[PDB]
């Protein structure tokens, strides 16, 4: 639970140009991309990575490829 | 008899469980793979719980109604109805005590009210998930 | 044996058998005649779990009339 | 903010059985060969010098105080070298452990009793033969783990030499299974295992498991077991009627001829006695009352008395 | 085929290493048993086996060769 | 036909247990509390001659000879010396 | 919304049996001699099998024919 | 615990908390009660007060609240009986008991060798678990199971539900000298 919707685009490595383009119509999203914890790209990884399974603390290499092999995969 | 005014509850002590069981049940075992017996110092052990044959004994000593209230020396079993096995408990010695889930986990908690200790913070006593102050000793403390 | 009964075994002279009787009786409430018999011995081959020697199968029928309760509809 | 989250994640209790194992035992670092060799040495040195002081127990002679603080020191620090031993090859046991699982034992009981596998392991290691400690350490971790489940895992206990058999019993019957593509019949598989065929049903009527009597199938089987030893109704109540009679056929007979029927089948004391017995309350020869039951049975088989108790059989 | 999507899915084999893989294929099928009379008479399942092609491969050390696998009737 | 016997665990307690009269008196019983203790007045029949288990003493002795330990204690406790020689 | 058929029901049946199969192939694979082991070696259909044994019986699709007429049928 | 060790005492688990209950005054915690419920205006601190005043009041320990020993139920009320040509059935306490004895024996083997907290500790975990599914399976994490994942049946379940002693076996009963059938009209019968 208790889950943001801006920090994907961030975990998956995607731009910040990028979502101005398919968001910024009809605001919305943009609204929730402008309230966020933090904007870091590979920040958020490790915001989101240690979310859902916070114990044994997250490795750098495991977090990155894990949502690849969670769902990816 | 069925007339009976009142019938009181409580909680019982470790004593109390003591004088109600009949013997301490030292195996997790049931019955004989090959012979079907009531294997001794397990559950159904006659030695506590009472004979599965009426006024039998488990070697077959006192196989007969003429005495009764007798022990076996052999095996160790009372001579008796074999509706005693219905009524006889047992017990086992714990080697570290253990709370009984239903005071704690039951909402309220009940231990929880009772140590003004919080559930979750109680949870973590009882399961090994953190430490806790038993006693301190203010005045030494003090001194030093 | 009781003292009681295993007097009357010693003035009947009827052994007590060492085996005691579990038989199939046909349950309470129907009757019919036997349509036909299935066994299957271990003697011969057949194939039998462990444990058991000899399977039979007895298959009643009968004739049932239109009776008064009986459902019509 | 990586150290904080890496805090976070040392610091949760899990609801989890075994989860809270795992970071305990993840906790302590492995070793290397070196670390085996000076933490054997160590154990040695604190068990010998612990029994050295206690030959002095025995025979006095108080050491040197600082021979004697030095010596508790290296008992002291041979008790730290086991326990950190252990500590370090845990995990060992825990990768043992896991494939023995979903075979009746808990998996926390087969991680428990790998433990105690290593606790021998260690009392029983050499360090001298210059192998790593996993190399002997595997062989009693596994025995521990298997000899617990033969003498645990099963509600009715079976000694471990008949498991034996019937593991065997399985694998022989799994490779002829793949051999002949049909399940074996005892008769091949008492073959294979050189044993007589009549023997090995015996065997496979042992491998039968219980079923629980709360199973649901609503109602749960347990109701529909019927209790054996309950006392019916009919035979209890015919059988006092049928005490009732016993004693009016009895009654008409000789005051001694009636005593020596009651003590020869026991009747009102139970037990049934014996001619020589019964010779010595009349005082008779146990030949002269063998006449006196022959005499009473003919009479007592005799239409008059019988003809009432022929409903009785059974 | 139901089985041989089945097999694609299990195909291949393979113990991390790389260095050998186990492969399924061509799912086989046979005569039937017996007659479903005789099944439902004699109690017995009403089935036909199953062959298939399993290839044990290790080029890294010296090669591995085939076999005939029968999975159960 | 009854005689009865009391026993003493090794905490304290106390328990009849009643025998037949032509019975023959047991040294030891298990008593309900889950201990055994010895009979009332009848004073140890039997040893029973227990074997002590085996020790990790034990276990060490088969792989090393005493003078091994020795030589290794000497070894291990001038290694100690050698810093409070500093 | 659509319907699982019972040539789908049984094929995730043997999924699941092939499932259970591979991690005893994969822990047989490796601890299990060398190089001459082959599918021979240890290949153990057992829950293969009692993937579709434990199906057709305790399973809420695979019922009893219900069978007072051919209607019912 | 290196230092300062000697000033005070710690522990975890059952122990600890029948430490703390061996030392514990339910008055002066209820006298500190209730001058804490009025003056410090609250609401929680009086709802703890109910389960501090029922010990004081009646004679009962608080001890009874941790178990240095466990009850075992008669065998005749967790029978295990044979029915059909050998086989075997048996209620689930045994098996709930058999975890408690076999994880409450092996812990006294890990005590008498001596072990590493962690493995001790462990195991205490696991009897106090044990006797959890015993008294009441399910009510803390993942019930026990059985053979294809089912819950066995504990101590509690026995009373609780349409299936316990209650509604099943004591609110209703099934009875002797009756029986059923269908119904017809009967209209040349009387009203009685
Ligand atoms: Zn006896």
């Amino acid at each position: 639970r208790r889950q943001p919707v801006t920090v994907l685009l961030k975990a998956l490595g995607w731009t910040n140009e990028n979502i101005v383009e398919r968001f910024g119509f009809s605001e919305i999203m943009m609204g929730t991309l402008e309230k966020d914890t933090t904007s870091g790209t590979d920040e958020a990884l490790l915001d989101i990575y240690r979310k859902l399974r916070p114990g044994e603390p997250p490795t750098k290499e495991s977090a990155q490829t894990l949502l690849e092999n969670l769902f990816f995969k | 008899v069925n007339f009976f005014d009142e019938l009181r509850i409580g909680l019982a002590t470790a004593d109390d469980i003591r004088n109600w069981s009949y013997g301490e049940v030292k195996k997790p075992e049931t019955i004989n793979y090959r012979t079907l017996k009531p294997e001794k110092d397990g559950l159904f052990c006659e030695k506590i719980f009472g004979p599965t044959r009426d006024w039998e004994c488990y070697c077959g000593k006192y196989k007969r109604v003429r005495f009764k209230g007798i022990i076996c020396e052999r095996c160790g079993v009372e001579v008796t109805r074999a509706k005693v096995r219905r009524e006889r408990m047992g017990h086992i010695e714990l080697a570290a005590p253990v709370t009984h889930i239903w005071y704690f986990k039951g909402v309220p908690s009940r231990l929880g009210y009772l140590l003004d200790l919080a559930p979750k913070d109680l949870e973590k006593i009882i399961y090994f998930a953190a430490y806790v102050i038993t006693s301190v000793d203010d005045e030494m403390r003090h001194n030093e | 044996l009781t003292p009681e009964e295993r007097l009357l075994r010693a003035i009947f002279g009827e052994k007590a058998r060492e085996v005691r009787d579990t038989s199939l009786k046909v349950p309470h409430g129907e009757s019919g005649k036997v349509i036909g018999i299935r066994v299957f011995s271990r003697e011969d081959d057949d194939e039998l779990p462990a444990g058991v020697n000899e399977l039979v199968r007895v298959y009643v029928a009968q004739k049932r009339k239109i009776s008064d309760g009986d459902k019509l509809a | 903010a990586l150290r904080q989250a890496r805090k976070d994640a040392e610091l949760t209790a899990s609801a989890d059985s075994v989860r809270a194992y795992l970071k305990q035992i993840g906790k302590v670092a492995l070793l290397n060969a070196e670390e085996e060799v000076e933490l054997a040495k160590r154990i040695e040195a604190g068990l010998y010098a612990t029994q050295k002081l206690a030959e002095l127990a025995e025979k006095g002679e108080k050491l040197p105080v600082q021979q004697r603080r030095d010596m508790q020191w290296i008992c002291r620090d041979g008790d730290r070298a086991k326990n950190h031993l252990l500590e370090a090859n845990l995990r060992l046991v825990v990768s043992l452990a896991k494939r023995y699982t979903g075979r009746g034992m808990a998996f926390l009981d087969l991680i428990q009793e790998g433990n105690l596998g290593l606790i021998r392991a260690v009392e029983k290691f050499d360090y001298t033969k210059g192998y790593k400690f996993s190399t002997y350490a595997t062989w009693w971790i596994r025995q521990a783990i298997t000899r617990a489940m033969a003498d645990q895992a099963r509600t009715i206990r079976i000694p471990v030499h008949m498991v034996e058999v019937i593991n065997k019993l399985g694998r022989i019957q799994r490779e002829l299974l793949q051999d002949l593509g049909r399940e074996p019949t005892p008769e091949e598989l008492a073959k294979e295992m050189d044993i007589t065929p009549e023997k090995v049903l015996e065997i496979q009527q042992y491998a039968r498991e219980p079923i629980s009597l709360d199973q649901t199938i609503d109602s749960q089987l347990g109701d529909f077991i019927e209790d054996s030893e309950a006392v019916v109704a009919v035979d209890a109540v015919s059988f006092t009627l049928l005490q009732d009679q016993l004693q009016s056929v009895l009654e008409t007979l000789s005051e001694r001829e009636a005593g020596v029927v009651r003590l020869r089948f026991g009747l009102t004391d139970g037990q049934p006695r014996t001619l020589d017995e019964i010779g010595q309350v009349y005082g008779v020869t146990r030949e002269r009352i063998r006449q006196i039951e022959s005499k009473t049975m003919s009479k007592l088989r005799h239409p008059s008395r019988s003809q009432v108790l022929r409903d009785y059989l059974d | 085929g139901g089985l041989e999507e089945v097999l694609a899915e299990l195909s291949p084999i393979e113990d991390f290493s790389g260095s050998m893989s186990l492969s399924f294929s061509d799912p086989r099928f046979d005569e039937v048993k017996a007659s479903v009379d005789e099944c439902k008479d004699k109690d017995m399942t009403y089935a036909a086996p199953l062959f298939v092609t399993a290839e044990f491969i290790n080029n890294n050390t010296g090669e591995i060769k085939s076999q005939t696998v029968f999975m159960g009737d | 036909p009854r005689q009865v016997a009391r026993y003493r665990t090794d905490n304290g307690e106390e328990f009849d247990v009643p025998f037949a009269d032509d019975a023959e008196i047991p040294g030891t019983w298990l008593c309900r509390n889950g201990l055994e203790g010895t009979l009332i007045e009848g004073d140890v029949p039997e040893p029973k001659k227990v074997k002590p288990p085996r020790t990790h003493w034990d276990m060490l002795l088969e792989r090393r000879s005493v003078e091994e330990l020795e030589e290794l204690l000497k070894e291990r406790l001038d290694l100690i010396k050698a810093k409070r020689r500093g | 919304r659509r319907l699982r058929t019972v040539g789908e029901l049984i094929q995730n049946q043997i999924r699941v049996g092939l499932s259970r199969m591979e991690r005893v192939v994969r822990e047989r694979m490796t601890t299990q001699d060398v190089e001459a082991i082959t599918p021979q070696t240890l290949i153990n259909i057992r829950p293969v099998v009692a993937a579709i044994k434990e199906f057709f019986g305790t399973s809420q699709l695979s019922q009893f024919m219900d069978q007072n007429n051919p209607l019912s049928g | 615990q290196d230092r300062y060790g000697e000033y005070f005492t710690g522990a975890m688990g059952a122990e600890s908390i029948k430490k703390l209950i061996e030392n514990f005054d339910i008055d002066a915690e209820a006298e500190s009660l209730r001058e804490v419920i009025r003056s410090g205006k609250k609401l929680r601190a009086l709802k703890r007060l109910k389960v501090v005043a029922a010990f004081q009041q009646s004679g009962n320990s608080p001890m009874g609240m941790v178990l240095d020993a466990v009850p075992v139920i008669p065998p005749e009320l967790r029978p295990m009986v044979q029915l059909d040509g050998g086989r075997f059935a048996t209620s689930d306490l045994n098996d709930l008991y058999r975890r408690v004895i076999n994880r409450n024996n092996r812990l006294k083997r890990l005590i008498d060798l001596g072990a590493p907290e962690i493995i001790v500790n462990n195991e205490k975990r696991m009897l106090q678990e044990s006797v959890d599914a015993l008294f009441d399976n399910g009510r803390r994490g993942r019930p026990v199971t059985g053979p294809g994942n089912r819950p066995l049946k504990s101590l509690s379940d026995l009373l609780k539900g349409k299936q316990g002693r209650f509604r099943q076996n004591l609110l209703g009963k099934r009875v002797d000298y009756s029986g059923r059938s269908v119904i017809v009209v009967g209209p040349q019968l009387k009203l009685h």
